[PDB]
């Protein structure tokens, strides 16, 4: 039972910063895939940005230049720091664990903007 | 980052796994006779730090 724990979202007036962090325990088999993606009420799942075990990095047009994804090697974790808000960026996310075989996915995060 | 698979042979039985080894530059065994026999061999893996 490959797990995935976020945490990090809430409530942010507009101009802020959070990070969020996803860490897969479990399996995870060696050339894993860690994504990040976007769902909004009514909207559909928003492909935020994609990291291989390469260290390359993906990241859509949407919010060019705002997200940025943190690695950690010993623990194989990752973390999200999320700056510069904007309202349109009010949509709770999941993390997607590709693995090599049964890709997994979170319980969702709350990030919330405005004022 | 990737499974390795490790074979390797002591005075007794042979040794193979699959795992996640982080190998270091220059894997090797440390080997060195008893006091007073002299006849098996021991050695001491330095092959993967975990």
């Amino acid at each position: 039972q490959v797990q995935l724990q976020e945490s990090g979202g809430g409530l942010v007036q507009a101009g802020g910063s959070l990070r969020l962090s996803c860490a897969a325990s479990g399996s995870i088999f060696s050339p894993n895939t860690m994504g990040w993606f976007r769902q909004a009420l009514g909207k559909q799942r928003e492909m935020v940005a994609v990291i291989s075990s390469i260290a390359s990095t993906q990241y859509a047009n949407f919010v060019k230049g705002r997200f940025t994804i943190t690695r950690d090697n010993t623990k194989n974790t990752v973390h999200l720091q999320m700056n510069s808000l904007i309202p349109e960026d009010t949509a709770v996310y999941y993390c997607y664990a590709v693995d090599k075989s049964q890709d997994y996915w979170g319980q969702g995060t709350q990030v919330t903007v405005s004022s | 980052k990737t499974q390795s698979l490790l074979i390797v042979n002591n005075a007794t039985n042979v040794v193979i796994k699959v795992c996640e080894f982080q190998f270091c530059n220059d894997p090797f065994l440390g080997v060195y006779y008893h006091k007073n026999n002299k006849s098996w061999m021991e050695s001491e893996f330095r092959v993967y730090s975990s």
